[PDB]
């Protein structure tokens, strides 16, 4: 029969969970965002559609920090994204409180992982309407992650989701090949600004606002910080230049 | 209800024309046993506040973790975390709030919050295990309340005298007091001192030591009433 897509925890005859898949649709329909892992940190960047001239510039921030070393960006239903970060934040505090040391990126990933997967087990909850890219620097390196509404997640060299995930992924794949030695924090910051600009074509109708953040063992001392002023402009231009 | 085990003694402080000074020895007593000597009892929060804690060390360490979290949490979704950031008055009002503990009969436990806030104003307020709070040009806890306040009030007797007091004058009074505490108090010779100046910012001095002590006259004192 049919109707296997009306309840969240239900298995369809082919073993799928349609409600989760429909959640993905909500994600693909959202703004594009990415993550680039470099030789000692990670960079996050996202597109911010300027619906109107009324939007106070630089205000409506999207990237979020967890603890002091984790950066999170997501595509899809923004409110759902915040919810997932609030959890992650507690998840992190709880870890630190008991073990003293700030939560390892992988450990943090599974926390969000398990929690999201949880919302696909019962029909009394809706799956998450966001795909999230997050990461940071810890006791042993930098780590980049992407989490699907299904709760699935993996470690990435580069990752992207949203409207122009393909343009992005395309670009990212180039980078991976043309830099087998490893990109640099400074480099990635610009590269990112570019990829957002390129991937903005699949939405070229509306004007957007760039937003970047990074966590580099050397450039930020392993702490998550937003890219502002000069370094931001420098990267905005590096893109504006190669967009032509 | 509990009872303090490892403890820290006095915490003295006062405010001068451009900021505030606060100091505390580095001892962790266990009853009458001076067990630990590398105990920092001055917790800096940001760069405009320093928190001096005395009392149960284990509870102090808890309050520490509380502060580090207050920092972290304030940074969340706050793009002005390093601008329009934690104020001393915020840090204090929070800690004071955390009355609850005494109201749940489990105090904690132990504080003097010293700092400047942004509008240049000096902040100096006290709070203890009972949740009692108050402010004065000078503030000391435990022993210092008995021996340091008297000296520091000489500081700056009234308000205010603040502008009339320089950092040198002030830091001097503080350092002298620390020597006095060493003479009469569960105190240590080694201590830490911090100055939060509305211009120079936060200066945190470590490993200071009581110097220039008068002990010599002791040789002239024999017996308890005996000539040799």
């Amino acid at each position: 029969g049919t109707g296997y897509d009306l309840s969240n925890s239900v298995f369809s005859p082919d073993g799928r969970n349609f409600q989760v898949e429909y959640a993905v649709k909500a994600v693909e329909n959202g703004t594009t965002s990415i993550g680039i892992k470099c030789n000692d940190g990670v960079v996050f960047a996202v597109e911010k559609l300027i619906t109107s001239k009324l939007l106070v510039p630089q205000k409506n921030v999207k990237i979020q920090v967890v603890d002091r070393h984790i950066g999170c960006v997501y595509s899809g239903l923004i409110p759902d994204g915040r919810h997932l970060v609030n959890r992650g934040r507690e998840e992190a505090a709880s870890f630190k409180k008991l073990y003293k040391t700030p939560i390892p990126i992988p450990a943090f990933a599974d926390r969000l992982g398990q929690y999201v997967q949880a919302h696909t087990l019962y029909n009394s909850v809706r799956p998450f309407g966001v795909s999230t890219i997050f990461g940071g620097v810890d006791k042993n390196g930098a780590h980049l992650y992407m989490l699907e509404p299904s709760g699935s997640y993996w470690g990435y060299k580069g990752a992207a989701t949203g409207k122009g995930r393909q343009s992005a992924k395309a670009e990212l794949e180039k980078l991976v090949d043309h830099h087998p030695e490893g990109l640099s924090a400074r480099e990635a910051v610009k590269q990112a600004a570019k990829i957002i600009y390129l991937a903005h074509e699949d939405n070229k109708e509306k004007d957007f606002e760039l937003e970047i953040s990074w966590c580099s063992l050397s450039e930020t001392n392993g702490l998550h910080k937003f890219v502002k002023g000069d370094l931001l402009q420098e990267a905005i231009d590096f893109a504006q230049k190669e967009i032509n | 209800t509990q009872q303090p085990i490892v403890t820290g003694t006095s915490v003295i402080s006062m405010k001068y024309d451009n900021g505030v000074i606060i100091a505390a020895d580095n001892l962790g007593s266990y009853g009458s046993l001076l067990r630990f000597n590398g105990v920092e009892r001055l917790i800096p929060v940001g760069d405009n506040t320093v928190v001096g804690i005395s009392g149960d060390i284990s509870d102090m360490q808890h309050i520490e973790r509380l502060l580090k979290d207050l920092v972290t949490e304030n940074a969340y979704d706050n793009p002005l975390a390093d601008a329009e950031a934690l104020e001393p008055s915020y840090i204090f009002e929070y800690l004071a709030t955390v009355y609850q503990r005494r109201s749940k009969m489990n105090p904690l436990w132990n504080i003097i919050v010293a700092g400047v806030q942004s509008n240049g104003d000096q902040f100096l307020r006290y709070v203890n295990l009972l949740g009692v709070t108050y402010s004065s040009p000078t503030l000391a806890t435990g022993f210092g309340a008995h021996m340091a306040n008297p000296l520091l009030r000489k500081v700056v007797d009234r308000e205010s005298d603040i502008p009339k007091t320089t950092v040198q004058v002030a830091e001097e009074a503080i350092v002298n007091a620390m020597r006095v505490l060493y003479y009469r108090d569960r105190s240590s010779r080694n201590f830490s001192l911090a100055i939060i100046d509305k211009n120079t910012g936060l200066t945190f001095k470590k490993n200071l030591q009581v110097e220039n002590m008068k002990w010599d006259f002791a040789k002239d004192i024999k017996g308890y009433g005996q000539k040799i």
